[PDB]
């Protein structure tokens, strides 16, 4: 006969949710990675031979956990910064000496019983006329919904990488397969104590400074045939994109309240021009040709078309940025405008606008005010992914349109955490054999 | 019922100094905000503000008359007097004494002050500049 | 081998590297998060260590019992368990009977200690 | 100086006809504005303050509108007692200033 | 010969307090059920045999811990959203054209600080105090900052299951007619307490548990007049309360955001707040309650008086049903005598109060927002907080008044059957055994 | 039986179900409360388990030692202890001297281990 | 041959840093003594026989936690108190009717947030600065919001006990005349430090620990000229201070339940506060310190100077007793010179201050409420913080000056007899032992 | 005697009093600080306890394995190691070899782990 026996420290795991903590190489950052445990310079990415694992990035709890942590870190970093509640006053504006508005208003100086007049330049997107009757009085946007909070000028929004590591007794399974579509039995799997440096870069309609595919365009989607589901595309090579803010801004500081400083834009040195981004037309042309070819595999012999968003709020209908403090809003209609078929000076300029009063989380409770950055600022990054949506309300016929989707910041990080999944190891295992305990 | 009653010399020689004074009963000017001012209207012309005195003694005058206008209050006897020098022929007009109002607010961040339009007006008195 | 490096190997091959797997069990937002995560590991390790202790297997990677192997749990031959399948698929087979098997080990172990007390 | 203006300085109306006047400012003066009625050779009387609140006791024939820099006084129906001069005053900040006046003549 | 032997897992415990925590059934509730850990669908309640335990719900420390959690949860629900300190501006009020209501008017700042606004509202007389002569001040703005009760959350007393950390246990007494103290001979153990609704009512226990077969009286010292005498009914007494005033709701923005809510015009005839209770059902209850008191002590006439009097937060029945806090005058109930021998509801006038504290805390105050439309409410009266008046030596009759004046005793009527103990799984005893080398 | 279902029964009968007790031993307001609650549970278990560990009874429900019983602690008969009294009532009889008995068994284990150390 | 053998419960340790927790001996104190865990019934210190190891008070992280912990407690005791944000209104000052005091008048909003109130108060010139010259402004108003400490909680240096978690222990050096960094004898271990009083002060340690049998001079580097030199006295040099101004406190409510206290009026003639010290005792005590100072380095030319100069917070002697904060001109003490050869009270003029930045924080400003009536106090001077500026060739002479420019070194003089270490009871050693199957 | 009372005594004498040391091994600012301190205490206790558990010396104060001593680690005689040595001095002498020694007991423990498999 056979008897049951137990074995400790056995290799086996199960899918389960667990808390994750910060980890990063190494004060003045919004993510507060300096008050975090340092990362291990020897990642034990141990390869697991012959194991098969089922991964579903659309169901892991890490993406949702990261979303809450990023929001928590953002709110926490603003708690000690000065509040801009007093700015909600009548704003008398005039045209700049079209996109800017030279405004004058009374401000509460350090002495609470004294008010001082201040001249400032506010973008038209951050100003909304209080009385339509006269375009002279204006009220700051988001003033009738939440209190304005100014970002601390010392801290910066640089997306420094952060490694998400689980406590002891849990492991992160990494999928090494070249071309994991994001859901399936990853053939090439390895175990690592925790993920690599994840850069929390906030973006919309495009993935910046993200990971790149190995040698084939990866199109991942929980339901490629659905319309309400977002389609994430990953490029094999990076498409360099560079922008610039030609307005040579002159930042001026005036103290309001008991020693609390306020930063605003002063006079512009030289000519004033709209913000814009550049991208090689030749590189982007071949990129869409390859992307459309791969996407065509999910619909057979059909043509692919790209449109310029669906319309609505500026927060979701345009690309975003976190360049040195500023927050750009670029009109991507110059890129998602073309047609493709089965068979098939060099730069594209995207008009952009800058808005300081932002939220970047679709929340109506808190309002972010980005202080202006002095002098000309240039921004360069690599395009590694796109957030697409299948636009269709009729028969698929011979063509199908696609637009840069999104409307959910969770999809931004899903494109980077697709390679991982958290599991709980159960070192207890029972199996039978031909031995009996002595007595 | 509040009422204003102004008085003063009906005729004044040119280049001289004159004093007008109006009485009130509906208010004491010490109820943290009550104000009173003087206005003038020439024959057939528009109104013209002269000066305003508030509960705290703060005084305000017109831009063109700041060099020859003065306002004082006598709360012990409920009176407000206006003094004007360098009497010129164009100054002949009908003077009115009207009560004003003031309000304050404190929203933690900073003190806010607000003015108000005059509500009660006196019968008025005409001053003539003759040699 | 490294930590958890023998998961895909067969049952017998995986039974040769249990020591490493057993040894590897140990501004303000990050501080509280790490504290909650660190205590979780301690609680998780204690959850499995406590069961091993009461089963008379404290400090023994390989431990034997007196509970016979009920055929209802699995009718597969010994060679298939120790030379063909692995722990990943084996756990799914006994997932339903894992809880009941633990109860029998406790009762059998408890009876063993009582019998030893009276015998001594 | 906060200069004020108002138009039409003089107009001709008719008995029982609707009529309105407008007052403009040299800059934004919020809604701290009021209007006054003055009979020929009489003390002025207030009929609307803050550009919207009708003075108590005055009939509903009068009404105020506008803000920021463009204000206006509307009269739904005229009556013979309307023979008077209307003035628009601003009280956004010192110095106080009155409008140019608006005389009405019933045909 | 006898040698010591240690036993592990011994079933023995000791009385000791611990760090209790919540548990509830599956952001918009003041009790924060979403944040609390979910409760087990099948709590494994184990019955015990031959065991007797000494219960003392008065000396119980978990009741105080629950009092802290309720207050802690209250602050955590008011603190996040809008505060109401700017409303300390002077108020100009007059009687309503259509007694208990005043058409108050005051100057306030709109969304923009530079612009003001004149508004009109209808505040209850209890929420307004004179300052002079038609000038008033908002009550409580000379003692604490007002915090407007955030309307996105509801004050519905959803039950919360109270659990204890592992290694401890809660003893649940199931003996019929078991008062607060005594040796429970039907003890049972459970990981967490059953669903307990934290009602904020005072002077009368609403929506609480009921007795098994007879009325039970609880008091650490019934002879002491200064000790509360909690009474529990066997059959509940339905009570219905309503405020016929329609009370339209309006809103104004005080500064950036912070949408303040205030009462508008009352649609229809104005009427006072009141409650209804069946005379026969309530009168019959007092007959048995008085009989129970007579059987315990003072075998003579028993009488009930209309409280002691004082502040409305102490000498009046209050409840939270309907979203607006009520303050009812229970003088119409405790107005009867009981000798040894022995459509039609009783009306109780009530007054609404928006500015409240509900915890006798003078450092904090909260303003309840108005509820549009008429509000319907019904509840089961399962207990009372009686306080026998002992200011004079009893001769032939005793006076009982619905006193209380303490919020801890309100919830003590529900946790009377619980006691937390720490498990001691290690013990020793003698045995004829010898461990070999 | 269930967890703690034998507390009121006789000591002899309760000794047969000791494993069930050991097995069952294991907006942010509730989060912090529960966090400290788990820490208190873990430390409480380790507190008693630590004592059992140093006494040489690690991973053993029933365990004997070399310390002889002292009549001063309790003069009750052996039969009356294991057949009439209950665990709850028995613990009250040794409410005193419980801390002293721990010292004797723990110190005896130290010297006993030393004797075996030199012998081995 | 021999084989390995692992032991447990080994008495070994390593110098490591750990998180310390307070245990205040047995609500009304800034250090939150009522919140700390209860102190031990008695210090269970175990004497370490034959043990001798190195100590280092200038590198241990325990002193750093003491500074940070005290900082957190100070801020934690200020957050629930009233904040004086609306007090930044301009001030109109004039000379007092009866030189360092100014009769300032300003406007403030009363309890109602609509009406203004004109008041008159007395503010020390040190905390009042001009704008151009009849208008003034409060100091620190242009740096941070002024916060008022609750008048019912005092800043008395109540002792607190520092403890280490299990697995860590603190070694206690008990060598008479122990100077510091180096070997120590008569070591002892304890799970919690003795009652240490966080006596906040500058260049003068009040109510500190007296020397064992002789004057002790300690510093991480005596040869270093630009470093602090701490001295411990064996005898206590009593200091007596008093504020003869009969202050009469008055109050107003700047907001709902937000009371503000200020100096209403002074009865009699204003007299600057001062500190007394027996000339004979200070002269003799300071002479002994000079002798020990000469022994370490240099011979003769033991000169003391009147501070360095600059900010008042560092130049003067920080001192607090009864609630008020004092800043005295210590030039009367450190004014002498000596060689190898070698009424009655020294008075130190003092200027009271109300606005202070304890811990030198620009982001926070404290405002101590004025204490009514005459206030007098006494303390024991047990330690001095001295610095030297002998950068030039000290062949003929050099001098010392008081200061420190840091609060961390203040507690270092008290924690000099402690060191935290980590206990790793897992040890190994060879032995002729063989394991069986 | 007391906690750490035999730290400075001779090496051999401190071995007979290790049980005492093993036994004694276990507003808002203090709440979080105390919670962190308590968790650290349990973590440090389990850290060292885990090593002894995996080495087969679970809950045993004194324990030896199949590791042959190496002259590189030390060359002192047995008499001076046990009769004329202090624990603190001995630890500093083999502080570098401490981690290296741990590897040897781990390797030797694996040898018994490998040998005990065929014995079944
Ligand atoms: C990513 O790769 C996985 C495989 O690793 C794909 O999984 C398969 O998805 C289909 C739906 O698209 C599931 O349904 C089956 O599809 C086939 C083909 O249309 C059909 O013949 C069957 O009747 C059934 O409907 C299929 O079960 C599933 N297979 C597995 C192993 O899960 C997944 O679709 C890929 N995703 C994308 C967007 O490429
Ligand atoms: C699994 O994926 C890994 C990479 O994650 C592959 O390992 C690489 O293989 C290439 C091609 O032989 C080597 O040049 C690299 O050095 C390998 N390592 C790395 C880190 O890139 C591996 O070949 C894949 N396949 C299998 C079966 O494991
Ligand atoms: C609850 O019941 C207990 C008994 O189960 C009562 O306590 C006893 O009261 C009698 C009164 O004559 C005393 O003689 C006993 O000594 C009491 N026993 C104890 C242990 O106190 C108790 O009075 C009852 N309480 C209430 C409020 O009814
Ligand atoms: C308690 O009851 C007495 C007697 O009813 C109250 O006094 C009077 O009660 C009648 C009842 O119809 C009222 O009409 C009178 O107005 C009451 N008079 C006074 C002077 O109060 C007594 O007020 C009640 N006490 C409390 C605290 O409610
Ligand atoms: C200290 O060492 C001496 C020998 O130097 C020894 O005799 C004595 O016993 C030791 N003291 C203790 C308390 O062990």
């Amino acid at each position: 006969n056979l008897w049951v026996t137990v074995y400790y420290g056995v290799p086996v795991w199960r899918d389960a949710d667990t808390t994750l903590f910060c980890a990063s190489d190494a004060k003045h950052n919004v993510w507060a990675t300096h008050a975090c445990v340092p990362t291990d310079p020897n990642p034990q990415e141990i390869h697991l031979d012959n194991v098969t694992e089922k991964f579903n990035m659309w169901k892991n709890n890490m993406v949702e956990q990261m979303h809450e942590d990023i929001i928590s870190l953002w709110d926490q970093s603003l708690k000690p910064c000065v509040k801009l509640t007093p700015l909600c006053v009548t704003l008398h504006c005039t045209n700049v000496t079209e996109g800017l508005k030279n405004c004058s208003f009374n401000m509460t100086t350090e002495l609470r019983d004294k008010r001082q007049k201040v001249y400032s330049l506010f973008y038209r997107l951050d100003i909304v006329p209080i009385n339509e009757n006269q375009g002279s009085e204006y009220r700051l946007i988001n003033c009738n919904t939440s209190a304005i909070t100014q970002a601390c000028p010392k801290v910066s929004f640089e997306p420094i990488p952060i490694h998400y590591c689980t406590p002891a007794g849990f492991a992160i399974l990494k999928c090494k397969d070249e071309g994991f579509n994001g859901t399936g039995l990853c053939k090439n799997v390895s175990t690592v104590q925790c993920t690599h440096g994840i850069k929390p870069v906030v973006s919309t309609q495009l993935l910046l400074n993200g990971s790149l595919a190995e040698k084939n365009i990866i199109i991942r989607s929980e339901n490629i045939t659905n319309n309400a589901k977002i389609i994430i595309v990953q490029l094999v090579q990076p498409v360099t994109i560079k922008c610039i803010r030609p307005n040579n801004n002159t930042v001026k500081s005036i103290r309001i309240g008991p020693g609390q400083a306020f930063y605003y834009t002063g006079d512009i040195i030289g000519d004033i021009r709209q913000a814009h981004c550049n991208v090689t037309r030749s590189r982007w042309n071949k990129t869409l040709q390859e992307v459309a070819e791969k996407l065509r595999t999910y619909f057979g012999n059909k043509t692919i078309i790209f449109a310029n968003s669906s319309g609505g709020d500026l927060e979701i209908t345009t690309h975003s940025f976190n360049c040195g403090g500023e927050f750009f809003y670029c009109n991507t209609s110059g890129l998602f405008n073309s047609t493709w078929y089965v068979n098939s000076n060099d730069t594209i300029t995207l008009p952009c606008r800058i808005k300081q009063i932002i939220n970047m989380w679709q929340r109506a409770g808190q309002a972010m005010y980005a202080p202006p950055i002095p002098g000309v600022i240039k921004c360069e990054s690599n395009i590694t992914g796109l957030l697409l949506t299948r636009d269709g309300g009729k028969d698929n016929n011979v063509n199908e349109t696609f637009r840069p989707g999104g409307s959910d910041m969770r999809d931004n990080w899903r494109s980077e955490l697709y390679k991982y999944k958290v599991v709980e190891i159960e070192p207890l295992g029972v199996a039978p054999t031909r031995c009996k305990r002595r007595v | 019922q509040v009422t204003l009653k102004e008085s003063g010399p009906a005729l004044v020689k040119p280049t001289q100094t004159l004093t007008l004074t109006c009485t009130f009963s509906g208010f004491s000017l010490s109820t943290s905000g009550m104000a009173v001012g003087w206005i003038r209207q020439p024959p057939g012309k528009a109104l013209e503000w002269l000066a305003n005195i508030y509960w705290d003694g703060d005084t305000y005058y017109s831009t063109s008359l700041k060099s020859r206008l003065t306002i004082s209050k006598d709360t012990s006897k409920n009176q407000v007097a206006l003094k004007m020098t360098n009497m010129d022929p164009v100054d002949t007009a009908t003077y009115f004494c009207a009560r004003g109002e003031e309000s304050f607010y404190e929203d933690d961040y900073g003190q806010m002050e607000w003015l108000h339009s005059f509500d009660a007006w006196g019968q008025g008195l005409r001053v003539t500049v003759s040699s | 081998l490294g930590f958890l490096g023998a998961a895909g190997s067969t049952m017998g091959a995986a039974s040769i590297t249990l020591t490493v797997q057993a040894r590897n069990l140990l501004l303000t937002h990050w501080g509280i998060k790490q504290l909650q995560a660190r205590v979780l590991a301690v609680e998780h390790y204690l959850r499995d260590q406590q069961l091993l202790g009461i089963w008379g297997c404290s400090g023994k990677l390989i431990c034997c019992t007196n509970v016979p192997w009920n055929s209802s749990w699995s009718n597969k031959s010994l060679d298939e368990i120790w030379n063909n399948m692995t722990w990943l698929q084996w756990d799914k087979e006994i997932n339903n009977y894992t809880q009941l098997i633990y109860r029998l080990i406790e009762e059998s172990q408890n009876q063993q200690e009582k019998n030893e007390k009276e015998l001594l | 100086d906060i200069q004020m203006t108002q138009s039409p300085p003089s107009l001709s109306a008719s008995i029982g006809d609707r009529v309105t006047i407008t007052c403009r400012a040299s800059q934004g003066i919020s809604n701290y504005l009021a209007w006054y009625q003055q009979k020929p050779g009489k003390a002025p009387k207030r009929l609307v303050y803050d550009a919207s609140t009708l003075q108590g006791g005055v009939p509903s024939r009068f009404s105020g509108s506008g803000s920021g820099t463009y204000f206006s006084l509307t009269i739904s129906s005229l009556q013979p007692e309307d023979f008077a001069t209307y003035y628009c005053l601003q009280h956004n900040s010192h110095p106080l200033t009155f409008g140019g006046g608006t005389k009405v003549d019933i045909k």
